[PDB]
RNA sequence: GACGAGCUACCCAUGAGCAGUUUAAAAGAACCAACUCAUCUAUGUGGCAAAAUAGUGAGAAGACUUGUAGGUAGAGGUGAAAAGCCUAACGAGCCUGGUGAUAGCUGGUUGUCCGAGAAAGAAUUUUAGUUCAACCUUAAAAAUACCCCAAAAAUUCCA
RNA sequence: CUGACCGUGCAAAGGUAGCAUAAUCACUUGUUCUCCAAAUAAGGACUUGUAUGAAUGGCCACACGAGGGUUUUACUGUCUCUU
RNA sequence: ACUAUUCCAAAAGUUAAACUUAACAUGGACUAGCAAUUUCGGUUGGGGUGACCUCGGAGUACAAAAAACCCUCCGAGUGAUUUUAAUCUAGACAAACCAGUCAAAAUAACCCAUCACUUAUUGAUCCAAAAU
């Protein structure tokens, strides 16, 4: 009866695992995102999938800046 | 070793498949001899091979 | 007595302290479009879960 | 055309690579690839 | 693995039975008692009877009816062939054994008191069933957890 | 109006005799005639036969039928309508 | 298994210094007509028919996830051009099981990338093979 045909596709959990005041590590995950909604900081690392990642032990901070760019750092 | 021999049949002689039982039995045919000993000539319907062997166990 | 699963005992191998271990899967074929990487790690072992390695370790 | 999987041998004797070709393309493909064994880049032409 | 053709179906062997009337020679035709069947209607419906009775109707010298002595059985027999019959229910008899076959189904599962206390994540020749998560309970340890405002990205985080 | 005739596509060859709203016809209660004061049934014809057909035979046929249908007469508690 | 065959054997003859015949009964494979064992999906506004079954993207699913319907749009079982992905140590994301992503840094030798909007474009066991 439905000449239409469509599947479903299971959710890669797309979003940001860590948050800005949170104590991370190296080598963890920071946001997992398509494209870029934000950019790599300071101490950050980018991925093939485009994640950032921590690149050193620190703290997580978010910073805007206009010159229209979302910089995610680090800080040990 | 030879009267009655009921064995299995297989298809391809490699069985993931069904095995089903078949009979075996030996070949008769007649054989005459004779008996110095005895003074009488004899008739055996038994084994050929056997009589192969017989004629070198003279 | 009981009777140890054979399945178990092949491709799995139970330490003295009763942690199992086991091979990667993927390995054995199809390994073409695969990265050298993955291949690599799925040449490696890993533990078993706990759930299962006690479901393991009653069939040993 | 279609698809052919080859391999990409040294000339030591042993193909370390595995790769594809269109099958358009006739001529072996013959590439500089890195041998583990010798340490170093040597050429690869392509067997079956 | 055996018991069953004293029922019934067919057949073998050996016997018996089928008034009367019109009629040209006619065991020849038609009608009609016995006998062999069960057309229609009614009655009977834990019955007179687990196939009936009453009226009526067919054959009634023929491919007829019947006695006695025999033969053919279930990975079959028989069947003027209906998927019928083969001991009152045969799409394949009955008895015994395998056998306590298999049943994710349905119908069931018995005294007191106390504490805590479940309604849906993905899969499955799967949806009326299972396997670990989402929960829960017992008995011990090491931690900490939540309600969570402004620094920031209805929430996600944290005093 | 119809198409004896002609042209053309296709197929191994394209239903001849006879029959036909039939145990066959969907449309359908085909149309016409007979039967009845009225006939979706019945009988007799017509044929665009959805979806007859010549030994799974075709078309008829005297006699025969506890087979399946239709019309007059005769006689009746079937019925008016029961006592 | 039964009814009929093609060959080689059992049983009989023939020449030269390796070949031909089948009366009865019995074999090994083999070719036909007969017979012997089971299977006969799911989803489904009942079932059947039809359609669908795995994967990716854009809405339904408003400012981190996830979320159904026989809701709604498009795409895949790959296509092509050039350089080529060598060994392994941390630490994380996702996750029932199993499969999937990112990757500082060390060593040996040099000094992956573009299109099909950006991502899709595949397959877990046991068993076979070009040869290890």
């Amino acid at each position: 009866s439905s000449k239409n045909l469509g599947g479903k596709s299971p959710g890669k959990r797309f979003g940001i695992k860590k948050m800005e005041g949170h104590y991370v590590h190296a080598g963890n995950i920071l946001a997992t995102q398509r494209h870029f909604r934000w950019h790599p900081g300071a101490h950050v690392g980018l991925g093939k999938n485009k994640c950032l990642y921590a690149l050193e032990e620190g703290v997580v901070r978010y910073t805007k800046e206009v010159y229209y760019k979302t910089f995610v750092h680090v800080v040990p | 070793g030879e009267g009655w021999v009921l064995g299995h049949r297989y298809v391809n002689n490699d069985k993931l498949s069904k095995r089903v039982r078949k009979v075996w039995k030996p070949q008769l045919f007649q054989r005459e001899l004779y008996s110095e000993i005895l003074d009488k000539r004899f008739t055996v319907t038994v084994t050929m091979r056997t009589l192969d062997l017989i004629d070198q166990a003279c | 007595k009981r009777k140890t699963v054979k399945a178990v005992i092949y491709r799995f191998l139970r330490l003295h302290s009763g942690l199992w271990l086991r091979r990667k899967a993927g390995y054995k074929k199809k390994l073409w479009k695969k990265t050298a990487a993955r291949k690599r790690r799925l040449r490696e072992f890993v533990f078993c879960n706990k759930t299962q390695s006690k479901l393991l370790d009653k069939m040993t | 055309s279609k698809t052919i999987l080859v391999k990409m041998m040294s000339q030591a004797g042993t193909g370390f690579s595995f790769n594809t070709k269109r099958s358009r393309l006739r001529e072996k493909l013959t590439l500089l690839h890195y041998d583990p064994v010798v340490k170093k880049k040597v050429l690869f032409v392509e067997q079956k």
